């Protein structure tokens, strides 16, 4: 989630309807990342709710040999959903806070704060 | 599963059994025609519904009918 | 096994994505549902009908609410010729200010939609004058929808579910529907017309606060009780009467003038009140014919079973029909598909009648001058009627599959038409072939003559029979002094009686060459009527062929054992694609859409040339096909496709977008219609390989992805073709008319 | 003139919240509820 | 002549390329021998074809969203009245920097460099100057902007879906996961019944059928791109001074970025010369324009309908014939399933190409 | 109700680990939802101009 919510802010900051102004562009990117995160985690939760009913069908059946899908329990999927939500909302607002203070982060990384 | 029904106009030519790709059909003794054989469909849980057995039947009308029914993972021909 | 759908165990065992799609398109087929008895079927249908009426009342309530809250009804009644009615408001946050400005008229403070449903004219003709009236009507309909919902819930309760013998009562229902749904309702509508509609038409306000005060006539129920009924037809509205005002007003409440109000160009409200009264009396009479539980009355079953044989006590206008109508009552009454396909044919004829009558005799004030509303309403009802006529034959086929009993219907009319069905199908085929060869070849000859610089060598055949029927009604447009065209004829004078008091008013309107009542027709009309004949005949060919071959043909003798909808019978016997009866309704939907396209194209171009004043555009341009292509489709597209251009956006931007949207949906249809199932199943198999072998892709399909089935994709492509066909023409007809005539 | 969406009608703040709810806030909960309804097991 | 030659050779090339896949599939069903070629490149391609086809499916999807759905984005933004949000040269620019750089390398190479021998550029399409002959432009630089980026990705997308349709039939001509013995069924067979869900159009021939449509859709957009771009940004009329007045007036850069501008500024506007041709010497082109529309629409009778309807209607017609004693020995049967497909495809292609031929030729014979 | 013999259907968090995981989750979610409401109320001028289409000039 941290890695994902971080980069999901940018596409709407550069390309969104609010792109003509900095503050609104960063806010539109933040809420786009927030909405995509909440939708994706609602999907993770309902995937776990629908899949793990008795012995599941497909790769989450007990007899499955899929090495590429190791979250075999619904508890793993709910812990994953909670973690992706927390991390993605935090990474989105970390990217938002770095873009809001871009004037300060810029003056810092140019040594303009050492006057 | 599909329903494969065999009617008494069967002549025991075996062509429906030879045309079945999934081995649903076999021949059983009958003494109801002069070949002494009639088709039967026990493994109709295997039937995909291709109707090759109906294409192979020479009698008019067909002595074998497939009625496509409830779809299972076998009758949908799914390897996944 | 899932728990969905609960109405089919076989679809719960389905491990694929087919069960979700087949649970949506088999959900209302209650007959083929798990543990369904006939009684439980009828009761479920009853409650579904109640929920449906609730949806209709909620829809009408919402229309009333949005005109009362976001329309300009009170601002439009002041000038219903130079003000565009407003449907509702736009709240698209994605608009630029250039679209917010384009969808904002002069007298509005927000983006709005212009109403083209004609409800402003209808509400203005029936008395509604303020937004409070509209809001009161909307709240009444909201509560009436709640009443219908509670009724539907109530009749599912065990002490309140009707018995099957109640549902089979075909004598009580006809009496109560004829007298009490058609009679008492029309009598109440006459009551409203003389208490609210005609007074408010003259300027007096009648509401639920002074209607008990205000009498509809100066001598309140004195002429009716005394027997002198001619007093109610005295002092009508004068020719120089201005609607909603008392200048030129009369006092009559039931008069029979004929023709149109010369200022609104619509039917007289006294004529419509008198109409609904003479309809209510006749229908209340007609709902007294069949016996319920009072001894007097007929039995429908005894009337039908009495048409067996020859003689004057028997079926004498066709004595060689075997058992005649024996078993026809039970075929009607026991089969709900027979009833539904019969009632859909009746309703599809009535909807075409509605469309054909409301443009020629406009019933609402100033709706003949709302050109886009008139066009939209005609096209709306003609497409609804074509769909209803398509479903009539659909359920005629479903009856012959599911409910037809060959022994109860032994050697009667129904079993007698099933016997010689090849004669019916081959003669529909002959009429179709004759009409198609001749109409196409006449059009192509005219194309080749006009292209080679000889418009004078066109074959132009006049519709002399319909021109003569125009003359027998009193049209002096041609040199035919026929029945009502001849002023001292037996038909015009009514020799013993002289009581046709409709004749001068009706000939003031038919000779008036500015309305749509019996438009002038020429050579370009004859060809397009023959094209409409071809279209109705081929659609009837497809539907009749699929209904009569529903139970079996020579290519598939036991087709009734496979159902109504099934893909095929395999590639044996040469191949059996589209062999089911459902595939005939499939194949005739294209022909219905094409025929209604021809019908509405004809109507729209005829009226565009009339409304522009340049009627010679349609006259000497509809006899060849490039005139249809160039002077109708190409020419009236220039405003629509410029709804948004690289220079800006006007209010036709949504109609340009929906035009393109319909083109897109229609093209997407051809994907489902041309490409078939095995291509997509092999593609989906490769996709299943790709998904199980990709890292980080933790989702997995609970139900196995399969391609859409054969019948499913036929339905999906047909729905797409229909939706795109309706969207494209709806966007073109609203924008080619609303731009030329704003 | 029209720099933004307006309502010249009563309770014109109601589209402002009703269009989000009907069109992009409540639909994905409804889709999740319907998906859980069609995928629940017997 | 330039239009006709380009268009003709594009159509011949597309048809020939579809036949290449047709015969790659005939080789598979008939001439391929597993024992002959074991663990070689041909065997190893058939032994991972799910990877090939699934990656071709994904690239076709990526290209279809990033070419056509951008056109739909542009339509929506232009209808909203927000052209700053569009994928235009005045909105969100999508300059084809690699092709622009190749064009610059081509015009720098020919200097008096990397090709000192040549004087002029290899074509003036890359850069260089303007050749005008008899007043009219022979050749001039073809500027590549955002519209050219978008239409080249349309071309990439359509070529890739054609390749998907054709290669899928070649690779699964022998067998698939659905029908494991498809080579025993032949190269041209209709189906294998309504079972396994319904195996309609599983043959390699049916993939050649479906790729004929996709080659049409691919080559039609190539010839449309050529016609509009050459007509608005190359062809014209040089005056005495040197000013070039192009035929449609340089409207490719702003109208060819929406679907509505393609339907209005190309199809509706440039079909003025073919529908207004009645009574002139170009009237045969208007007649053939309408004829192509007829043959396109008539094809849909064979493409949307199936064989059993027509065989059951021929039953009633045969009954009516038997009653008049006009029975014929050769028994009248409906067209077979693959033959109905071939007839529909031939009619669609014929009508839809005759239409474009009449439109191109009437347009270019009237405005030069 | 958290005795092992309890039959309360309305109190299903029977272990202390459930209660500590619940406490941590309620804290995280509630502090985040509070600052999400705060951020939507702080930018109400922007969220208002967005939902009126005032950002499409
Ligand atoms: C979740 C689950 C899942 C997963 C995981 O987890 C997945 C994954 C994959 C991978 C591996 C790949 C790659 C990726 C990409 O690039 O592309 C994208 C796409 C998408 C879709 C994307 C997806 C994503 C996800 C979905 C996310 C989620 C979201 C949210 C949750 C929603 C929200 C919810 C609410 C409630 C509404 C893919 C793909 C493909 N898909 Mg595939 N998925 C899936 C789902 C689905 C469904 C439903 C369908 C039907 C529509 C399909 C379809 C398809 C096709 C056609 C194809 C192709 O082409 C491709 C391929 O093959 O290659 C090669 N598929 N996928
Ligand atoms: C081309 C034929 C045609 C035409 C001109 C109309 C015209 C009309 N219809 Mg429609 N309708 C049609 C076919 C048609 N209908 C068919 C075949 C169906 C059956 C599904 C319907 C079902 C229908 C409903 C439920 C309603 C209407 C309504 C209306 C009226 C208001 C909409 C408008 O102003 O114009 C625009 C006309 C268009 C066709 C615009 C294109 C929009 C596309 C088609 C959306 C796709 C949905 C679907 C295919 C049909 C929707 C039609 C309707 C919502 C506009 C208008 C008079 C409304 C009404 O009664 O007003 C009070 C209404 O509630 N119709
Ligand atoms: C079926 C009739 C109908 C239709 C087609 C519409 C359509 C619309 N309404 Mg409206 N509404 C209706 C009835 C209807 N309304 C009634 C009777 C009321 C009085 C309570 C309202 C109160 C209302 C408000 C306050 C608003 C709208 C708004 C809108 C617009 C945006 C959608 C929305 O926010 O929904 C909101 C809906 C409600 C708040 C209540 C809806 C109650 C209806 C009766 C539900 C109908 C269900 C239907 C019959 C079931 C069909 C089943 C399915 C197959 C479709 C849209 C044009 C918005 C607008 O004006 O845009 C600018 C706006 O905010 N409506
Ligand atoms: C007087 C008593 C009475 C009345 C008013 C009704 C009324 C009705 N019954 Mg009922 N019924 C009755 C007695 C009655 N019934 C009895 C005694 C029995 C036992 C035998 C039944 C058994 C029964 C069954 C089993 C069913 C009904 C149904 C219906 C509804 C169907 C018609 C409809 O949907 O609305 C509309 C029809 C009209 C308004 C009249 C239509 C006339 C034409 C087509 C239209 C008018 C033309 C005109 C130009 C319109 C212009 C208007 C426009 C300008 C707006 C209807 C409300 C159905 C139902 O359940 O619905 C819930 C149904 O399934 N009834
Ligand atoms: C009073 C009117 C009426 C009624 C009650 C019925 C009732 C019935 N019909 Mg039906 N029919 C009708 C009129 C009617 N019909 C008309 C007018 C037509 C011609 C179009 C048909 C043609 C027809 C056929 C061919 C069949 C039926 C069948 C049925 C039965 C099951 C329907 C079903 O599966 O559930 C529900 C189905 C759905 C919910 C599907 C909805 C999708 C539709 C097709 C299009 C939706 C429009 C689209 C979403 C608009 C979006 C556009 C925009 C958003 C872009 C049911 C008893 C079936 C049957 O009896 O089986 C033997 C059957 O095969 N009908
Ligand atoms: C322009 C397109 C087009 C044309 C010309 C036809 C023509 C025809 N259709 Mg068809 N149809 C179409 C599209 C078309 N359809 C589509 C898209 C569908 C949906 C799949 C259908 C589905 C359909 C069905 C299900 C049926 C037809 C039938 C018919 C035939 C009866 C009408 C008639 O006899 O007129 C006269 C004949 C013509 C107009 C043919 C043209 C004659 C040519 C030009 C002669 C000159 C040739 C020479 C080389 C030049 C006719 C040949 C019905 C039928 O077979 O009736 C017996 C039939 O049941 N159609
Ligand atoms: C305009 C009509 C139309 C459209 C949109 C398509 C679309 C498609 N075709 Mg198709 N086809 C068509 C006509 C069409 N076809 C016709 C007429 C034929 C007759 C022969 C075929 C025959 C055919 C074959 C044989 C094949 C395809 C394939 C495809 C898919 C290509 C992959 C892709 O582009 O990804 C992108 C998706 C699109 C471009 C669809 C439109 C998406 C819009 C622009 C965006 C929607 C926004 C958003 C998601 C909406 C959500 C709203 C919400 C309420 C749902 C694609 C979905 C190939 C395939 O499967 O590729 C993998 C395949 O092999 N087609
Ligand atoms: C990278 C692509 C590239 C291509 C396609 C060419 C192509 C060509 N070069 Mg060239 N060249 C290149 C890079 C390239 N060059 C580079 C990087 C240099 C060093 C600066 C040169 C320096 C060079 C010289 C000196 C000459 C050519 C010449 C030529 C032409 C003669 C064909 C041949 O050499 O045999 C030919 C069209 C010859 C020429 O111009 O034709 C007369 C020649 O004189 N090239
Ligand atoms: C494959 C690869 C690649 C790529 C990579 C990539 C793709 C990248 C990336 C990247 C990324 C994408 C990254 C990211 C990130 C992140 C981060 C760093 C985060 C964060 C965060 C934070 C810190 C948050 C915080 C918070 C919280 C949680 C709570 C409250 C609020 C706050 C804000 C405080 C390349 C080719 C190059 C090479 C190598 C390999
Ligand atoms: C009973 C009921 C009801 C009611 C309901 C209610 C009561 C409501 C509500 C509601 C609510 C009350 C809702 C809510 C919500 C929420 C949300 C949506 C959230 C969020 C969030 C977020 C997203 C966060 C984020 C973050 C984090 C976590 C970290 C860092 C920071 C941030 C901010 C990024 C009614 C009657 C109506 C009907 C139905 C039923
Ligand atoms: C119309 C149609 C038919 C019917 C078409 C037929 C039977 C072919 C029509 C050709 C006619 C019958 C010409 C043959 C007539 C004789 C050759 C005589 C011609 C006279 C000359 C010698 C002068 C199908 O068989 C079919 C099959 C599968 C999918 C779609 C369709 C389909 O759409
Ligand atoms: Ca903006
Ligand atoms: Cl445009």
């Amino acid at each position: 989630g941290m890695a994902h919510g971080y980069f999901l802010v940018g596409p709407e900051v550069v390309f969104g309807p609010l792109k003509e102004g900095s503050h609104g562009a960063n806010l539109s990117g933040l809420i786009t990342a927030i909405y995509i995160t909440v939708s994706a985690c609602l999907g993770i939760s309902i995937f776990a709710l629908a899949t793990f009913q008795g012995d599941p069908r497909g790769t989450y059946n007990s007899h499955s040999r899929d090495r590429l899908r190791p979250l075999r329990k619904k508890e793993d999927w709910y812990q994953l959903s909670g973690g992706i939500l927390m991390g993605s909302l935090g990474g989105a607002i970390f990217a938002y806070a770095l873009l809001e203070n871009f004037e300060l982060l810029d003056s810092i990384l140019r040594g303009a704060v050492n006057v | 599963s599909h329903s494969v029904k065999i009617y008494d106009t069967c002549i025991g030519c075996t062509q429906c059994v030879r045309a079945c790709p999934t081995d649903v059909l076999e021949m059983v003794p009958w003494d109801g025609c002069r070949a002494g054989q009639i088709a039967a469909s026990p493994r109709t849980e295997d039937c995909v519904g291709c109707k090759r057995c109906e294409t192979a039947c020479p009698t008019d009308f067909l002595s074998i009918r497939v009625y496509l029914g409830a779809e299972t993972s076998r009758s949908m021909g799914l390897a996944y | 096994a899932t728990k969905f759908p609960k109405f089919s165990q076989e679809l719960q065992q389905d491990p694929t994505t087919r069960r979700i799609f087949y649970s949506l398109a088999t959900a209302h087929d209650f007959e083929s549902h798990d543990g369904m008895t006939e009684e439980s079927l009828y009761q479920r249908i009853f409650a579904s009908h109640f929920g449906h009426l609730a949806i209709i009342f909620l829809w009408t309530s919402g229309i009333l609410f949005h005109v009362a809250w976001q329309g300009n009804f009170e601002a439009w009644i002041k000038d219903p010729l130079n003000i565009s009615p407003i449907a509702h408001a736009i709240w698209d946050p994605q608009f630029g200010p250039a679209a917010m400005d384009a969808f904002t008229p002069a007298g509005a403070g927000n983006p709005v939609n212009f109403c083209y449903s004609g409800v402003y004219h209808w509400w203005y003709t029936i008395g509604l004058r303020t937004n409070g009236d509209l809001f009161a009507g909307a709240m009444f309909l909201l509560l009436l929808a709640a009443v219908m919902l509670y009724a539907g819930w109530l009749h599912l309760q065990p002490r309140y579910r009707p018995s099957l013998a109640w549902f089979k009562n075909a004598e009580s229902r006809l009496n109560h529907h004829l007298a009490g749904l058609f009679g008492v309702s029309s009598l109440a509508w006459t009551g409203h017309l003389v208490h609210v509609a005609i007074p408010e038409s003259r300027g007096q306000h009648v509401g639920w606060d002074n209607f008990l005060s205000m009498p509809p006539h100066p001598e309140g129920l004195k002429p009716f009780f005394t027997g002198n009924w001619g007093a109610y037809a005295l002092n009508p509205d004068t020719s120089e009467h201005l609607f909603n005002t008392s200048q030129g007003a009369g006092t009559a409440i039931l008069t029979f003038l004929g023709g149109f109000h010369p200022q609104t160009e619509s039917l007289w409200l006294t004529d419509m009140a008198h109409h609904h009264l003479a309809i209510a009396v006749i229908f209340i009479i007609a709902g007294h014919m069949y016996r319920t539980n009072f001894g007097i009355g007929h039995s429908i079953k005894e009337m039908t079973e009495s048409l067996q044989g020859p003689g004057w006590t028997g079926f004498f206008i066709a004595p060689n029909t075997g058992r005649g109508h024996k078993g026809i009552y039970d075929a009607y009454n026991n089969s709900l598909h027979f009833q539904l396909g019969w009632h859909l044919a009746c309703l599809g004829v009535v909807t075409s009648l509605v469309a054909q009558h409301m443009y020629a005799m406009p019933p609402y004030a100033f709706i003949a001058r709302d050109y886009t509303t008139t066009a939209a309403l005609y096209t709306h009802h003609q497409y609804i009627a074509g769909f209803l006529m398509l479903g009539a034959f659909a359920h005629g086929g479903i009856f012959l599959i599911r409910d037809y009993d060959p022994v109860a219907n032994e050697n009667n009319v129904l079993a007698r038409v099933l016997d010689h069905k090849e004669a019916i199908i081959s003669h529909l085929s002959w009429v179709s072939l004759f009409l198609g060869f001749h109409t196409l070849a006449l059009y192509v000859h005219n194309d080749c003559e006009v292209a080679f610089g000889s418009p004078d060598k066109q074959i132009l055949v006049e519709p002399v029979f319909a021109q003569w029927i125009q003359a027998v009604h009193g049209k002096a447009l041609y040199g035919i002094s026929s029945l009502l065209s001849n002023p001292d004829s037996i038909a015009s004078t009514a020799w013993p009686n002289h009581a046709n008091v409709w004749l001068p008013g009706w000939l003031e309107a038919i000779n008036n060459g500015t309305n749509s009542l019996f438009l002038a027709i020429g050579p370009g009309d004859f060809l397009v009527h023959h094209a409409i004949a071809l279209g109705l005949h081929v659609t009837t060919l497809i539907l009749v062929k699929g209904a009569l071959d529903a139970r079996g043909s020579k290519l598939m003798p036991d087709k009734k054992d496979f159902g109504y909808a099934f893909p095929c019978d395999g590639p044996g016997r040469g191949g059996t694609c589209d062999i089911s009866a459902w595939d005939s309704v499939y194949l005739a939907t294209f022909w219905m859409l094409n025929t209604l396209g021809w019908v509405t194209f004809y109507w729209h171009w005829k009226h565009l040339a009339i409304w522009s004043g340049n009627v010679a555009q349609f006259n000497e341009g509809s006899t060849y096909l490039m005139g249809w292509f160039r002077d109708y489709l190409w020419l009236n597209s220039a405003q629509l496709i410029n709804g948004y251009n690289p220079y800006g956006t006007n209010n036709l931007a949504i109609w340009a977008w929906i035009f393109l949207f319909g083109h897109l949906v229609w093209a997407i249809s051809f994907m489902f219609l041309i490409t078939w199932r095995g291509y997509w199943q092999e593609l989906i198999e490769t996709l299943m390989w790709a998904h199980e072998n990709t890292p980080l892709s933790f989702g997995y399909p609970k139900d196995k992805p399969v391609a859409l089935s054969i019948v499913q994709a036929r339905l999906v492509g047909l729905v797409h073709f229909t939706v795109g066909y309706i969207a494209t023409y709806g966007a073109f007809l609203i924008a080619s008319t609303g731009s030329r005539f704003p | 003139d029209a720099t933004q969406l307006e309502g010249a009608y009563a309770a014109a703040w109601l589209p402002w919240i009703m269009i989000p709810m009907i069109t992009y806030i409540l639909p994905f909960p409804i889709f999740a509820i319907a998906f859980l309804w069609i995928e629940r097991e017997g | 002549t330039v239009t006709s030659l380009f268009t003709h050779h594009m159509w011949i090339g597309g048809f020939l390329i579809v036949g290449a896949a047709a015969h790659a599939g005939i080789f598979m069903v008939r001439d391929y021998d597993p024992a002959e070629n074991v663990n070689n490149v041909l065997d190893r391609v058939l032994r991972h074809r799910d990877a090939i086809i699934s990656h071709l499916v994904w690239v076709c999807q990526f290209l279809g969203f990033h070419s056509f759905a951008m056109y739909c984005h542009n339509d929506t933004m232009r209808a909203f009245g927000r052209p700053q949000d569009m994928f235009s040269d005045t909105g969100i620019q999508l300059q084809p920097i690699f092709a622009q750089w190749v064009q610059h390398i081509q015009t720098m190479a020919v200097g008096s460099t990397t090709a000192p021998g040549v004087a002029s550029p290899a074509s003036y399409a890359f850069g260089g100057g303007l050749v005008a002959v008899g007043g009219k432009v022979a050749m001039m630089p073809i500027s590549l902007g955002t519209a050219d980026f978008l239409i080249h990705h349309i071309h990439a997308f359509t070529i890739h879906v054609t390749v998907l349709v054709l290669l899928k039939g070649v690779l699964f001509a022998r067998n698939s996961r659905l029908i494991p013995d498809k080579s025993e069924l032949g190269f041209r067979f209709p189906c294998d019944g309504p079972g396994r869900g319904g195996t309609c159009q599983v043959s390699a021939w049916d993939h050649v059928f479906l790729g004929l449509f996709w080659m049409y859709n691919s080559i039609a957009m190539v010839i449309f791109h050529f016609f509009w771009k050459m007509q608005s940004d190359v062809w014209g009329a040089v005056d005495a001074n040197g000013t070039v007045s192009h035929i449609t007036g340089g409207n490719f850069a702003q109208s060819s970025i929406t679907i509505n501008g393609w339907l209005r500024d190309f199809l509706w506007a440039q079909a003025t010369q073919v529908i207004s041709s009645y009574g002139s010497a170009l009237s045969a082109y208007g007649l053939m324009f309408l004829a192509g529309h007829f043959v396109f629409a008539f094809s849909l009778m064979f493409l949307f309908s199936g064989r059993g309807y027509w065989q059951e209607l021929i039953e009633s017609i045969v009954w009516a014939h038997n009653k008049l004693r006009i029975t014929t020995a050769i028994q009248p049967r409906a067209l077979s399933i693959t033959q109905g497909r071939a007839v529909g495809a031939a009619h669609y292609l014929l009508g839809s190409i005759v239409t474009t031929w009449a439109f191109f030729l009437a347009r270019m014979a009237a405005i030069g």
